[PDB]
């Protein structure tokens, strides 16, 4: 199975503040990763797919990159409705799996 | 009178196969290129040439 | 004795005529047929056994054949030999039937399946038994003479002619992949299997589990069986395994030549 | 537009079978264009994938749980439920079930592989 | 090759045979795995 790891594993960062979040895999999985976004008491919701396009809806501030095996989900600009917690997932080869996640905090 | 003994052939896929001679009486060799077989299953070998 | 036959196992081969004028793949088939009496005997060999059970037992009225990857057994009820009239049947040991039957053009055999099925086979052959003394008769006379003549003996003692068995090739199986909406599944039932597919990645393996290849459709992958633990006859109607053989043992032919009248 | 809403008490007995039913709104299990998974998130422990199922009855599941999870489906109910036996205390979290397209893309740019939409949970008690 | 003689030995019990048949392969038909083989039949058989 394809071993996932992010880092940071907290995001604490005050308004308009550049977010970056890093998700690495033990095997290659090439173009196949995307990023969920969860809020308090709901399930996560995909925004970015294709590991660098984004969801169609979804404000533009919100992009990924990397390739290979490590990618990395940048926002733009942080906002008060973009503090949630947030996984990446691949999918490549089966069994799909998630990462462990990260929490975003006020600072 | 007398008999004739045939072994088993060889089939050998994407490549090319030789034979070496022998003290056997009557002994013969020959290769063949361009073969497709088939089993009760289905195709025997992945390459088609 | 049929301690021999322990470790060996049935085949399926090529058959020219199925009954309807078409090829088939048939559990029974035909090897060469030998005719070296004077008095007109036939011997012939098959691919099937007869007079032992799937588990090594010994039993007159059971045969054993092959199915789909596995045996299974059948009643000896049902073996039948003709050569345009029918013929009578003698004695019987694994691979070989001896048997006495009129003068004709053709041969066939079969029996009868599990399921209520029948097959069969022919093949050409000429058959016209030789003349002994200065008259062609038709029957056994009453009152006459007695002339030196040759026959087959019914003894199941070894002899000294043999024949060997060798490990089996991989089986393909087109079965086993099944599609279902933009993926390729394989399913096992309790086996190994061994497959390549030429889509990208180039994947290739040995599994004995389930498994799912992701963006590689059917028309690009194959698959077989291949771990065994059987020998097997080395007929010149299968391919070799590998390219020197490793022989595991030979059993031998029955039924030798002796000096008889007529 | 599909969404997903789930029906089955969260409380069970230890040992005893859980089951998780999740009822399609504004579509149909009839679809074969279409995935239908499990997941779960233990505390302290992100989703875990338990496996898919297809709308004929095609199965395959994770190693560690397929000795136990049985998945089904209730065309005429337009539903999918989970039947997981020999439930343990450590099998308390809280289930999401989610749906995902399947197709033959190309150019290794497509949104095959990532699940579109998900349901409400539930927070399942294993207790006596 | 296909007369009296083909095949000669000079003890029942020996190992030495010389043989003077004819044999040669051929091409194997479409879509069948089998040895085909071209050769003269037997000659003591005739003299009989």
């Amino acid at each position: 199975d394809i071993q996932m790891t992010q880092s940071p594993s907290s995001v604490s960062a005050s308004v308009g503040d550049r977010v970056t979040i890093t998700c690495r895999a033990s095997q290659g999985i090439s173009s196949w990763l995307g990023w969920y976004q969860q809020k308090p008491g709901k399930a996560p919701k995909l925004l970015i797919y294709a590991a660098s396009s984004l969801q169609s809806g979804v404000p533009s501030r919100f992009s990924g990159s990397g390739s290979g095996t490590d990618f990395t989900l940048t926002i733009s600009s942080l906002q008060p409705e973009d503090f949630a917690t947030y996984y990446c997932q691949q999918a490549n080869s089966f069994p799909r799996t998630f990462g462990q996640g990260t929490k975003v905090e006020i600072k | 009178e007398y008999k004739t003994v045939i072994p088993s052939p060889y089939v050998k896929c994407c490549g090319t196969a030789e034979c070496k001679d022998k003290s056997l009486p009557d002994y013969s060799c020959k290769v063949f290129t361009g073969v497709y077989p088939f089993m009760w299953g289905g195709a025997y070998c992945f390459c088609d040439a | 004795n049929f301690n021999v036959y322990k470790a060996t196992r049935p085949y399926l081969a090529h058959c020219p005529d199925c009954g309807e004028g078409h090829s088939c793949h048939s559990p029974i088939a035909l090897e060469r047929i030998r005719n070296e009496a004077t008095d007109g005997t036939l011997k012939i060999q098959v691919s099937l056994q007869i007079g032992i059970k799937t588990d090594d037992s010994h039993d007159w009225t059971k045969l054993r054949y092959m199915d789909s990857h596995t045996p299974a057994d059948a009643e000896r009820a049902g073996l039948l030999v003709r050569t345009s009239a029918p013929c009578t049947i003698t004695g019987t040991m694994g691979h070989f039937i001896l048997a006495r039957c009129p003068k004709g053009e053709t041969l066939t055999v079969g029996f009868t399946d599990s399921r209520k099925i029948s097959h069969t086979c022919t093949h050409p052959f000429h058959h016209e038994p030789p003349v002994i003394g200065r008259e062609r008769f038709h029957s056994r006379p009453q009152h006459g003479k007695e002339l030196p003549c040759s026959t087959y003996v019914q003894s199941t003692a070894a002899t000294a002619e043999e024949i060997e068995v060798h490990m089996p090739p991989d089986t393909p199986d087109r079965t086993l992949m099944t599609q279902q909406s933009g993926n390729v599944k394989i399913t096992v039932n309790g086996q190994t299997v061994r497959y390549k597919c030429n889509c990208g990645g180039s994947n290739e393996g040995l599994t004995t589990t389930d498994k799912v290849i992701n963006n590689c459709k059917i028309d690009q992958c194959h698959a077989a069986v291949t771990n065994h633990k059987n020998w097997q006859y080395n007929s010149p109607l299968v391919p070799r395994n590998a390219e020197l053989g490793d022989r595991k043992g030979k059993i031998h032919i029955p039924f030798p030549l002796a000096n008889v009248t007529c | 537009q599909v969404q997903l809403q789930e029906s089955g008490p969260g409380l069970v007995k230890p040992s005893q079978t859980l089951s998780l039913t999740c009822t399609v709104s504004g579509g149909s299990i009839s679809s074969d264009d279409y995935y239908w998974t499990w997941i779960r998130l233990p505390p302290g422990k992100g989703l875990e994938w338990i496996g898919y199922i297809f709308y004929t009855g095609g199965t395959y599941y994770n190693p560690s749980l397929k000795s136990r999870v049985t998945i089904s489906l209730d065309r005429s109910k337009n539903q999918f439920s989970l039947k997981l036996s020999s439930v343990t205390a450590a099998d308390t979290a809280v289930y999401f079930c989610a749906r995902a397209p399947e197709t033959y893309c190309s150019t290794t740019n497509c949104y095959k592989g990532y699940f579109d939409s998900w349901g409400q949970g539930t927070l399942v008690t294993v207790s006596s | 090759p296909g007369q009296f003689g083909d095949i000669q030995s000079r003890t029942p019990e020996s190992k030495d045979v010389y043989a003077n048949t004819q044999l040669v392969l051929q091409r194997p038909a479409a879509g069948t795995v089998h040895v085909p083989y071209s050769q003269a039949p037997s000659g003591f058989k005739y003299w009989l």
